[PDB]
């Protein structure tokens, strides 16, 4: 009731997640541990009472699939502490071993607890030393991980040790757990529990041996402060230096030091996150220290139970919400002395996959459109056609997975048992050289455009989609003009310059031009549509430059509607395009993948399989982390191959790595087969097709 | 592992 002056002393902060694989009991097990202490969402905070101090303590939330890395990883790079659920029925699974590496990976240090046990005791029927049995070999699986990955300042006092406390036995649904520390205290021992058990006498059971006494005693007893766990963490955990005043503002846990914090997840917009070094309250100042603009916070608060609370000023090695960031992306590094963020700049990206989805109920009808963009905006990544009725709605985002988990929102959330299409991969087009010279004429002949289209330099290409250059018309074009010049571009050209649209740049290079100006935003419409659908098999187009050499624009707009400026730029661009040797590109992805070292080759030819390449490779002792890049087109059933050929035990993920030319020898029967697919003739036009005649 | 058989008795 009144606890809030906890958060002065770091050392008495914990903070922890769960690891556990599914159904295992990881929802219940946090929710009746932290009911059990009186009072997915970001973060829930409890305070429990060991050997007479009070400590408080931080359940993060932890997401477990293992198809996803990015996440996984950065959550419990978030926590100090890991409590290790186990089913004992089921025991340690290949998924266990995986959420165990990246947790001991990060310097997590780890607690396990067998869960279910009341399923061992009632429903498998085993005798007491069966159960030992049982428990014993969990244990030593678990220990055969912490010896085979952990440190080597750590595999041997980073074991479980039974004896010591650090194993808790138990069940989360009848809220009980046994230790030996728990007995030692309390003289508890297991046949009580069996017994109780066996006459289903749960509340005897329930305050004879209380889960979250137990647990919690063994996260006090055997988790780290913060300030116990940065000093070892925070080196291994980014590739920055020490000698910095910050750097022992992060070594141990500065409050007084310059503030330093991380996102770890987003939610009216609320973002929880850790501090590391400093104190925020509101209003200060912050630099996000690579998403493009910096800001300031509206307001600040911490986490009381499950609900979000308000509060000003919170020391390092704590939780907090804050609300007021714009752009803020999860894994943000949020600190102003600037320095570089403790994970890799990630690419923005864009949409490059795409499914066709039909409700199978015609009472779900009405606006599962509006669901849809409730995740459409919750992810940035997503687009869909919205309103009327066309078979229904592409569903449009970043891969395979990406998109099978909003179908599994489709219905584990909202009641529809649903029918996707095959996937399809957005495909773009470009060009390969530059072309002579083309004219459009309107149909009208009284306004004629003189053109040439220019492959885009892969550096401005680059500028523009890493933000260094902005999207859309150009706001300053004497600014912007010096930023082009600065890679190897014309100055007098790109002075010209108008308008930059998704990949793509307009320039004017005209001198006096009697009404051009009159007709210069309708000429942008024009090339955008122009873009919009290339002249190969109307995909999107990128990385060309279309320059406006002369034009001949009438003095009376009523022969210069859109009816006639539009068609005569847009079939100039792609005449101009057929001129200039047009090619399709395809989008690839970063696969970043995770596994002990066995599977390696396994690993190395799958990826050769799918026409990808191994770029990179980071070892830690006997984990092996391979980078590679591959095209998101031959990227289909990944998670199968690769659960196969490194049974389980790899964790992967994917990120964008822009988009790459096609190879002419499957280039045509790629372009043949969208077009086929998008009901047009196969047989790509050519520029004989597309340019008008004498 | 010792610890484990003191908790059956
Ligand atoms: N018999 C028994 N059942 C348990 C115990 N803990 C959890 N369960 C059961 O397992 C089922 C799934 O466990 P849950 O805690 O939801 O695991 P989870 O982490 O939420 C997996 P998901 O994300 O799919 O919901 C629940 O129905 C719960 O009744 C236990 O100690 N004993």
């Amino acid at each position: 009731a009144k606890i809030k002056e906890l958060m002065l002393q770091p050392e008495r902060i914990r903070n922890i997640g769960i690891a556990a694989h599914i159904d295992h009991g990881k929802t219940t097990l946090s929710d009746n541990l932290l009911a059990g202490a009186g009072m997915n969402a970001a973060n829930v905070s409890m305070v429990h009472n060991y050997e007479g101090k009070d400590y408080l303590i931080n359940l993060i939330d932890t997401p477990g699939h293992v198809d996803f890395g990015g996440d996984v990883t950065r959550a419990m790079r978030a926590i100090d502490g890991v409590i290790i659920v186990v089913d004992a029925v089921e025991g340690v699974m290949p998924q266990t071993e995986t959420v165990v590496r990246q947790a001991l990976r990060e310097y997590v240090k780890p607690v396990l607890f067998i869960n279910k046990v009341d399923r061992l005791i009632r429903e498998l029927k085993l005798t007491p030393q069966q159960m030992m049995e049982r428990f014993s070999k969990i244990i030593m699986d678990v220990n055969r991980l912490i010896q085979r990955y952990a440190p080597e300042e750590y595999k041997k006092k980073w074991m479980v040790k039974v004896e010591d406390g650090s194993v808790a036995f138990g069940s989360a649904y009848y809220n009980w757990a046994l230790s030996v520390p728990f007995m030692k205290r309390t003289g508890v021992k297991f046949n009580e529990i069996i017994d109780l058990t066996l006459k289903g006498d749960n509340r005897t059971l329930r305050q004879k041996a209380p889960l979250h006494v137990v647990v919690l005693d063994m996260v006090v007893r055997h988790l780290p402060s913060p300030i116990e766990a940065q000093k070892y963490r925070i080196p291994h955990l980014w590739e920055g230096d020490i000698s910095s005043d910050i750097g022992q503002a992060m070594l141990n846990c500065d409050p007084k030091g310059k503030m330093v914090m991380v996102v770890t997840k987003i939610i009216g917009e609320v973002a929880t996150g850790r501090v590391w070094s400093g104190t925020v309250k509101s209003g200060q100042e912050v630099y996000l220290i690579n998403t493009k603009r910096k800001a300031r916070i509206q307001q600040v608060g911490i986490y009381m139970g499950p609900e979000r609370i308000n509060m000003e000023a919170v020391p390092a090695g704590n939780i907090v919400a804050v609300t007021g960031l714009r752009d803020a992306m999860a894994g943000e590094t949020v600190a102003e002395e600037q320095i570089e963020p403790f994970e890799a700049l990630h690419y923005v990206s864009e949409p490059v996959v795409t499914v066709a989805i039909e409700a199978k109920n015609v009472k779900d009808l009405p606006r599962l459109i509006e669901a849809l963009r409730q995740l459409a905006k919750e992810d940035p990544t997503l687009h869909v056609k919205i309103d009327e009725e066309t078979g229904q709605h592409l569903l449009s985002g970043m891969g395979e997975l990406h998109l099978e988990v909003k179908l599994y929102k489709l219905k584990k959330d909202w009641g529809i048992d649903i029918e996707v299409s095959e996937p399809i991969v957005v495909y773009r087009e470009s060009i390969t050289k530059s072309s002579p010279m083309v004219e459009g004429k309107s149909p009208n002949r009284h306004n004629r455009f003189y053109i040439v289209v220019e492959p885009m330099p892969d550096e401005i290409y680059n500028a523009i989609k890493e933000g260094i250059i902005p999207e859309g018309r150009v706001k300053n074009p004497k600014e912007v003009a010096k930023k082009l010049a600065e890679l190897g571009m014309d100055y007098e050209i790109a002075r010209g310059i108008v308008d930059i649209y998704n990949g793509n740049m307009f320039i004017d290079n005209t001198k006096g031009v009697q009404y051009l100006n009159e007709v210069m935003d309708l000429l942008i419409d024009g090339f955008h549509q122009a873009m919009d659908e290339g002249p190969l098999a109307r995909e999107p187009v990128m990385k060309v430059i279309v320059r406006l050499l002369d034009a001949q624009v009438h003095e009376d707009n009523v022969h210069r509607g859109p009816a006639q400026i539009y068609p005569a730029i847009r079939t100039a661009i792609h005449c101009a395009m057929m001129k200039s040797n047009p090619v399709l590109y395809e989008p690839y992805q970063k696969v970043i993948i995770n596994i002990p070292y066995e599977y390696m080759g396994a690993v190395s030819r799958e990826i050769t399989q799918r026409r990808g390449q191994l770029v990179d490779m980071k070892q830690e002792g006997e984990v092996m982390t391979i980078i590679a890049e591959a095209p998101v087109a031959e990227m289909f059933g990944f998670a199968g191959s690769i659960r196969s050929a490194t049974s389980g035990r790899a964790l992967w993920s994917t990120e964008h790595a822009g988009f790459k030319r096609v190879p002419n020898e499957l280039a045509q029967q790629i372009i043949r087969q969208i077009r086929q697919r998008k009901g047009l003739d196969p047989n790509p036009p050519t520029e004989k097709d597309v340019c008008p005649l004498f | 592992l010792a610890g484990l058989s003191a908790l059956f008795g």
